[PDB]
Formats: C-alpha cells, structure tokens, sequence
DNA sequence: ATCTTTCCTATTGCTTTAAAGGCAGAGGACTGTATTGATCAGTCCAAACTTCTTTCTGCATGTACATGGAAAACTGGCCAAGGCAAACACGTCCGGAATGATGGTATTTAAGAACAAACATTCCCTGGTATCAGCAAGTACAGTGCCCTGCTGACAGAGCAGGAGACACAA
DNA sequence: TTGTGTCTCCTGCTCTGTCAGCAGGGCACTGTACTTGCTGATACCAGGGAATGTTTGTTCTTAAATACCATCATTCCGGACGTGTTTGCCTTGGCCAGTTTTCCATGTACATGCAGAAAGAAGTTTGGACTGATCAATACAGTCCTCTGCCTTTAAAGCAATAGGAAAGAT
C-alpha cells in the first residue's frame, strides 16, 4: 500500500481519508487537524549514510 | 439376492488389481463393492467388521502411508509382492497354504 | 460444565505474557516501604529520590528473573518442571553467592 | 590573521566529539600526558560502536513496526547478537525486558487417549 | 547560575541519522545510549591507563587505545573498530 | 513511621509473576519465603552500599547515581538512570 | 584368589590422596607444546619465559578443579554420582561461560 | 618446528586427577572430550590476551606478568607468579 | 640545623612503609593530589590485614607439625575463614592445592 | 648488581615476626603474601579514586580510604580494619 | 564377629637445599619554607521530597476442585572401576648457540602551558507527528467428543483331502 | 476260485466368516484468548532562538620516545639414560535409565474487599550556588638512612627405611 496524498510506502499507522482510499499517519493527522491536505514539501525524506556487515 | 461365490480375501486381492494405480483404501473398497455387489447392501455391519479383520489378520495386504497427507482419515493397503496369484485357476472361495511372512 | 483449561496452559500462556512484556512486575508501594524499612536499619531519616527506588527495583527484578531463569535450567537437570528451593540453591552456589 | 578554527572531529571525519573526548581523558587521571591521536582513535571507536548497536536497535524497532527506538529494542539487538551480548552480558538495561525463550521440554505434548 | 549537564545525545542522534535516517529515539533509550557510550569509555580509558602503567609509558597515544580495544572487545568487533581507529587516525594526521 | 514487615509486601503473584518473566512453568509452594530471603538478601547487600555513598558525600537523600553506582561495583551494571 | 577393592574404594582413596597434595596433576612437557601449538596461531616464533608457562599451568588447573567441583554438585542434584557432560555444560552455562 | 595435535597430550589419567582433586567420585566415559575441548577454549582466552600484552611492549617473549594481567583482566587472579 | 628524621610508620605505630604507600598512591594517577592521612591510613589497613592472614596460616602450619608457612598454609588460613575466603573469594593460589572435601552421598554405606 | 626491585617482603615478615615469633615462611608464601598487599592495595586505592571522582574532589583523604574499606571489606573486618586506621591516623596526627 | 590383605600413618637417621643473618651503597624518604589552590563554613532558596486525604477500582487473598507431576519401588544390562603387563614418553641434566632484552648516548619528535577569539553545546520554548486507548471483527488454538480404522481373543461353518467299503481285474 | 488295485462315499483338517472388545488417530464443534484494523486523544520528541564555557590556534619549552650500539642472560634445540606413567585388555559389579504406581500438592477459576495508584495540596527540608576564610598539599633543595642485592651459615624439610594401627573385603 501507499498514501493517496503524498505516496509513502511505509507508515507507523495507516489511516483513511475522507474518500476512503488509504493515507499514512502524518497525512491523516494534518488533514484532521488543519482541513488541508499534507505538502509533500512538507514530507521528508533521507538515505542510509553509514554501513557494516 | 445371492451371495457371490467369491470370498473376501479374493475380492479384496481383486479390488486392488483392478485399480488404475494398483491402489485402494478400505473406504474406496467399500464404494467398489457397493456398485458392483448389489447383495452386501444388507448385514453392512456384519461385512464391514468381517472385512476389517480379514484385512488385518492375512498377511498379504500391508499398509502404506500417504506422504503428503492427502484427503486423509484413513491409510493405504498393499498387496504384498510375494502373494503371487493364490486364488488362481477358479479357487475363489478357499484357499491353500496361506500366505505368511514366517 | 464450564470450561477450564488443563494444567500448565495458562502457566505458558502467562510466560508469554510476561516475557513480551517490559513493565516492572512488584508493586511500587510496597517495594518502596521494603526499601525504606532495610535503609532504616544503616541510617535513620534517610530520603529516597524516586529515580533511586525506581532503580533499585529495576535491578532487583532483573536479577531474580535472572536466577529463576538458572533455577529452571538446574530444575530440568533433574528431569523436573517445578522449580523448588534446591534448585534456586544449587544455581546461587554456581553462580558463587 | 589568526586561521579560522576547525573542529578536530570534522578533521578526522568523526561525527563524536574528539575534544572533549580528549577534555574527559585528560581530567580522568588516567595518564599524566595524553597523546594527539589517542582522542582520535578512541572517538573513532565509540562511534564506530554506537553505530552498530543503533544499526540493529533500528532494524528491531522495525520489526515491531515502530518508528521510535526504544529500551526494548536495544535490548533486542543487543541479546540477540552474539558480540554484543558478549560485550554487554553483565549490563541491566532499564525497561528492556528479556528475550522470548521457552525450553523446549516445558511444551505441551501429544497424548495418545484423545478423551478427556 | 545552575550547572549544565554534558550528554552525548546529539553525537549519537547525529550517528542514528547517519545509519536510519527516518528512524527516531525515545528519550529514555538516549539516555540509555549515554550510559553506554560513558561505560565503553570508561572500560577503554582504564584499560590504556593500566598499558601504560605496565610498560611504565607516562602518555596515552593511539596504540594504548588499540590495544585496549584488542583486549576489550570480542570478535569481529575489534577488527572493525581497529578499522576505525585507523582510518580515523590516518585521516586526522594527513588533513 | 517505624516499618516492621515490609517482606511481606513481595506478594505471592509478585513472585510468580518473575518467575513466569524466566521461564518457570510450575512453582514449588516452598519458592516463595526462598525467594523473600534471597531478595532481602540482594537489596540489604546494595542499600547498604549506596547508603554509604550517601554518607561519603554528607548527604542525606539517595540518589540514583549512589544506587548506579552501588551495583556497579557488584558486577550489576545498570543503564538508563543517568550513569 | 587375588585381592580386589570393590568399585570406588581407590576412588574415594584417589579424592582423598589429591585433595591432600597440591602438586600439578598434568605433565609438564605435554600442556608447555599444548601452549606453544595454542600460541603459534596469534602470532610466529614467541619465545616463552619458563615461569609463564607455569602461571598458565596453575591457572588452567585451577580453573578445571572449580568447574569438576561444580559438575560434581550439578551430578548429585541429578541424584546421580557419575558426572556426564551435560553436568558440565550445565556448570558452566549457570557460571556464565 | 610445528606443532600439530598436542591437545591428546591432555591424557586420560590427567582429567582423571584433576576430577579427583575435584571430588568427583565417578567419571562417564565422554567426560575427557569435553574436558579438553573446555581447556582448549580457556587456554586459547587466556593465550590471546597474553600475547597482546606480549606484543603492546615490542617483547617477542611471553613473561609471566603477562599470563598474570591476562587472567586478572577475566576475573582469575592468580598469586604466587605477580612480580 | 634539621631535626632527626622520623619515619612517618613509627609516628603511626606501624610495620608497613607510610612513604613508599604514599609514593605509590601519587604516582599511581589515583588522584591529582594525596592527603597527609590517606597513606597513614593506608597501611594500618594493609598491616592488620597481613596480620590476620599470617595469624591464620601460622595455625595452620602448626597444625602440620610445620616451622615454615607454605602457599598450602595460606589457602587452608583463607578458605576456612568466611571474611576472608569472602574478600579473597575469586583469586587463586598458586601451589595452594583445595580444601578437602567429599560430599557425604559419595561416602560408603 | 641488578636493577633494585622493591617489594613487601620485609614488612610482611615484620609482622609475621610481630604475631607468630617462632614461625618463618618461604620464598613462594612470601611470593603470594606479596602479591596479596599489591591486589588489596589497589582495589583499596582505585575505590578511593572512583569515591573522590564520583564527589569532584582533587585529593584523596583518609575519609576515602575509610570508605573505601567499608565498601570493601566484609562485615567484621571492614569495622576492625577501620579502628586500626582511625587509630594509626589518631597516633600520627598527634605526631 | 573373626581373619587376611592392603594402605596409611608415625618414628628415626642422613642430607640437601632453602631460609635467616650479615654487609655495602644509592635512591628514596624526611625536614623546612613559601606558594597556592583546594576545601570549609555560613546563608539563602527552590525544587524535590514527605505527608495526608479521596476515589476508585484492579489486584491480592482465600476457597474449592481435581489433575498430573514427583517420588518411591523394581529390574537389568551395560558402562565404568579395578587390576595386570608391555611399551613409551616424561623427567632430569648437560651443552651449544642463537636470540632478545636491557642499558646508555645523541636527538628528534611531540605534548603541556598560556592567552585570546569564537563557536559549538546547553537550556529554554513551541507543533505535529508517533504512540496509546478503546472497540470490534477476525484468527489461532485448547479442550472434548464422536467416528473410522487396527488389532486381537474367540467361536463356528463350508471346501476339499484322506481313509474305509465295494467292484473289477490278476493270479 | 481267491487276493489286491481302483472307484465311490463318509469323516477330519483348513481356512474363512462372524462376534466382540479395547486402542490410535482424524476430524468437527464450542469456547477463550490474542491479533489486526480503524478512529480519536494525548504526549513527547523535533525544531528554532539566547548564552556561556569550552575548543582551537599559535608559540615556546622540555621531556618523552626513538635510533643505534653493545653485551649478557636466557630461551630453544638436541642428546642420553632411567623408570614411572600411560595404554590396552579383561572381569564384573553396581549405577543409570526405563517402567509402574500412588497421592498430594499444585494449577485453575470464582468471589470479596482492601490498599495501591493517582491527583491534589501543604509543609519542609535540604542540595547546591555564592562568598569569604583558612588550612593543607605541592614544590624545591639538601641531608642521610632504609631497603635491596650479594654472599655465607645452618636447620627445616625431603627421602629412605621400618614398624604398628586402621580399614576393606571375605567367610
Ligand atoms: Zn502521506
């Protein structure tokens, strides 16, 4: 699965937006609070930096 | 009806021949002698209980277990290889030097 | 008749439990005055910072857990489930206490 | 003019700090002189290992389908690595809990009566 | 005035951004990783300090701290954080 | 003020309750007053060490760092109160 | 007919003669090519001073005595006299080996 | 030069007295193997660290001070050899 | 002129050296600085804790019908002493050998 | 000569003398006796170091050492080795 | 309970080896003074602990039932102990030689100390995203009863081989 | 005309049919407990701004580590002889492991009430900051004497031999 707002593939809670479809924890939360979908410049994002074996 | 002149252990012995595999279960020869015996359709009791101790009393039948547990309840008999023919040459009712392991 | 589960069932279901869990398994009040009543006999009117009690009790359960753990390996030596007092003396006299 | 300071954990390439590493070795009495690459070498190490346990702490909150590291998981990735458990086998870590792990004789077994 | 706390909480928030950058910590397992990060210290510098005496060296270089590693940690794990050190060392002198 | 019989406090689902955290399936009815003693024994070994530190210092409240560092020198290295 | 002792007598006699003596009870020359053959993996041509070799004699011999003590008491809790491996490992799982 | 099998140099009759100092009345059979595979990983502990204490001091002799702060630094210590 | 030198062991009535203690505790890197008393106080402990073991093991050598105190005398002084085998409990004694004990199952009927 | 090599051996024997007149001692209980003052004396002295460390304290005093031994020594001896210390520093103050 | 065998302890004489005692010197303890920095003593305050009161339950205590695990008894076979004999590998010592550790000198590199600038780290304060709480479906698994399928002790009954009586062939 | 082989009919052994009982094991049903998914509440961590104390840069000094050489001690290798220990084998005894039985002492579940948890508030009390004061440790130089290395003497311990007592094992 993947968030309808902003397409995230991993979320520590999905939830359902008003149309039903899946969206991730942040996008739903803002949306509840603020009546405004998520930016996705708002979303972050990083890469793995250090490695081992 | 009258009772077929042929015994247990010979319908048994044929049952299992006649199968595609060479193979059958006590529930399986219990559909073929339903179809093709008309006269066991009474006394089921009786024949069932009769069949279940030839089955496990005569040698020459052994079992076999089904691998990956297929439909199950219920396991997979044999004949053994070194029966030969014993109800050969019209001797369907008595037999003579029964088979034995010993 | 209404149902009841056999013998040691809800005994594993209950290690389960408490082996997924992580939250402190004695009361905190009565371990407190535990606390205070065994300080009381090297110093009188001493005070106790509750991030102090806290520790103790958090060591002091890790360490029994620990040993129960050790007296159920001396007590499945013998060929026994049930822990008994030989088992947790026998694992406290290994271990060098 | 006087250069413009540099960090010696930017010029190691080290993200731990190597001065007050070097601050704490020299206040802890545990030589009289304290040489310029021991501070170095041993924030090195530090972070070195501090990356690891957080390397595997990460993975094991993941598992649990968490997003914040937490006592427990350190505990996981600690126990269930057999250096580090090895490293930090004497250590209590607060909240942490213990692994899952039944002996296999305590385990119910098959009767042949299926009665009650 | 009240006196500061000294943690090595934003080096080890700066080393979990590195290795899961979406990943957090509690601020109970940072001060977890505090008292970790003071206890491999406290074994490593105490080790070197003991080299030092034993070879009646006055000054704690790079190879006190090697050798404590060696002795301290198990395994793979010394040859990775000797590794390190190394790297670390060698990059340090040459900037 | 004065407290007299605390132990007791260390109920028998207390007990029981660790033992199942290690593992222990079934608990002899002997296990309980053993293990009071066994606790009595490990807190009276590591109050009487931090309250030490505490004296060594004038003080007249236990800290969390008296008790961290009262198991420390028993081989019980503990993590997550500041030390 | 010959004389014989019935089945542990000398054993009980053998416990009694060495827990009265303290000299080493392995051979010399053997455990130092032991050392040597253990030593030459870290690293090649070490010389060994006599009085190390020794030291690591003494320890290793005290270290075996404590942990057949500890077998010895995971044997009887078995209700067994005969010490078997599992004794062994059981020992040293609860020391922490 | 080389050293190849010299664990079998732990005989038999040695685990026997070592069990004996022990008070171990009777021994199983599989007892030895076990005996010397133990021995071996405790030799082979001990041995790492003597060595690198060996060679932090650009010795190439193991002297007994190092044997001494390598069981001392795994909670054996020994009397008798320090010094 | 300087007066007579006193050692400081016999100012304190001890057997045990208070200046090379004191020497040993500066530059052991203990601490940056060294009390007047510490050392003092250093080796009374270290003096009566000698006395104790050598009082032990001198019985135990008279037990022996023996003159000289041995490593075997040392070992059967501290493990027959609780305080003692408590304090000295993980470290090991070269030619000490063990206390003799059988566990009373393994004896004959 | 070689170098000089410092060690307890005549303090030991001092008090041997003190307690057991008749009774000698060989060279390897010397060995071991000698042995047994260094270890006693440094967990004694780390103690103390760790005590004035823990407090932020520069000097080591006699209140250290007297700590030191009640976190160390066990039950009746700790209180006997305290009152031969509290007497010693008692007789020397008193110079 | 008594007799034989083996082992252990105890006693006496010689010796050898390890400890006790005596002497030289050097390096480390001691004495005395000035410096200084660490610690002590008194005051204050705020923050952290202690104490008391109220609700509210969730958790502990006590009870009854019955299940199954621990302990006792028995058996046997197989694994370990005890003892004999031959071999072999340790222990002791001795010598040659190669190596490595210690000590001393010239020197060269690196760390401590001091002072000033500035910059990184701590504390404090705000939002927003993870985590917790509650409810309700869904899934997993325990406990129990039913049925099929196996095996075995027991009896009774048709099939067919073998022995007895009658006919036909050989003597 | 009389005795024996072959044909026919009756009887006994073979083997199969039929009862009946107890065991394993598969599968269906009921019920309890845990997990998963969703929404809503909250709490706790991430991010932004002020200050302070700690790090970095530069210079000089000095002392700690380095390179070379010499030499001596100390470890490695090989060799030889004596003999105590190890290894292999045989005999058998008693200890470990498996099986059976019993009963008692644990686990499970229900019901009651009580004290632990949480919140609020007040009291209080003490841990730490700040200032001045004082006192105890460091540093330095010079004196001298205690401890360690070397060497010599002797007595405590070791070794050998003998004899007597204790204990084990068999009758
Ligand atoms: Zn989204």
């Amino acid at each position: 699965l993947s968030c309808a707002n902003c397409q995230t593939t991993t979320t520590t809670l999905w939830r359902r937006n008003a149309e039903g479809e899946p969206v991730c924890n942040a996008c739903g939360l803002y949306m509840k609070l603020h009546g405004v979908p998520r930016p996705l410049a708002m979303r972050k994002e990083g890469i793995q930096t250090r490695k081992r074996k | 009806h009258a009772k077929p002149p042929y015994s247990y252990i010979s319908l048994i012995t044929m049952a299992i021949q006649q199968a595609p595999s060479k193979m059958l279960t006590l529930s399986e020869i219990y559909q073929w002698i339903m179809d093709l015996f008309p006269y066991y359709r009474q006394n089921q009791q009786r024949w069932q209980n009769s069949i279940r101790h030839s089955l496990s009393f005569n040698d020459c039948f052994v079992k076999v277990a089904r691998s990956p547990d297929k439909p199950g309840k219920g396991s997979y008999w044999t004949l053994h290889p070194d029966s030969g023919n014993m109800f050969e040459n019209g001797c369907y009712l008595r037999r003579q030097k029964r088979f034995k392991c010993e | 008749k209404p149902h009841r589960y056999r013998p040691g069932t809800v005994a594993l279901r209950e290690i389960r439990r408490y082996q997924k869990s992580t939250e402190l398994l004695i009361r905190k009040l009565p371990f407190q005055r535990l606390v205070r009543e065994i300080a009381q006999d090297f110093k009188t009117d001493l005070r106790f910072q509750s991030s102090a009690v806290m520790a103790l009790q958090e060591a002091c359960e890790a360490y029994l857990v620990g040993l129960f753990e050790d007296t159920n390996l001396c007590a499945i030596h013998a060929k026994r489930v049930t822990i008994m007092p030989k088992d947790i003396q026998l694992a406290r006299r290994i271990r060098g206490e | 003019a006087r250069a413009k300071a540099k960090t010696r954990s930017s010029r190691a390439g080290l993200q731990f700090p190597v001065g007050r590493v070097h601050r704490l070795l020299r206040k802890g009495n545990y030589s009289e002189r304290v040489g310029a690459g021991a501070p170095v070498y041993l924030a090195a190490v530090l972070e070195y290992l501090t990356a690891e346990i957080l390397e595997l702490a990460g993975n094991a909150a993941r598992d649990n389908k968490k997003t914040r590291i937490i006592p427990r998981h350190l505990q996981l990735a600690i126990r269930n690595d057999e250096e580090l458990n090895k490293l930090l086998g004497r250590v209590t870590i607060a909240q942490g809990g213990v692994l899952p792990n039944i002996q296999a004789v305590l385990l119910p077994k098959k009767t042949e009566s299926h009665h009650k | 005035k009240r006196s500061r706390k000294e943690s090595y909480s934003i080096y080890v928030y700066k080393v979990l951004k590195q290795v899961h950058p979406d990943t957090g910590i509690s601020s109970k397992a940072m001060g977890i990783m505090n008292s970790f990060v003071n206890d491999i210290f406290e074994r490593i510098a105490g080790e070197a300090s003991r080299l030092a005496h034993y070879n009646k060296r006055s000054t704690i270089t790079s190879r006190e701290i090697q050798t404590a590693v060696r002795l301290l940690l198990p395994g793979e794990l010394a040859k990775h954080a000797v590794s390190e050190g190394t790297k670390a060392v060698t990059k340090y002198t040459s900037a | 003020k004065v407290l007299r019989d605390n132990i007791q406090g260390i109920t028998k689902p207390a007990i029981r309750r660790l033992a199942r955290r290690g593992g222990v399936k079934r608990i002899s009815g002997l296990i309980y007053e053993e293990t009071r003693g066994v606790l009595k024994v490990f807190l009276e070994n590591v109050i009487r060490d931090a309250v030490t530190y505490t004296e060594h210092a004038k003080r007249k409240t236990v800290t969390a760092m008296d008790v961290v560092y009262a198991l420390k020198r028993q081989g019980r290295t503990l993590y997550g109160f500041g030390g």
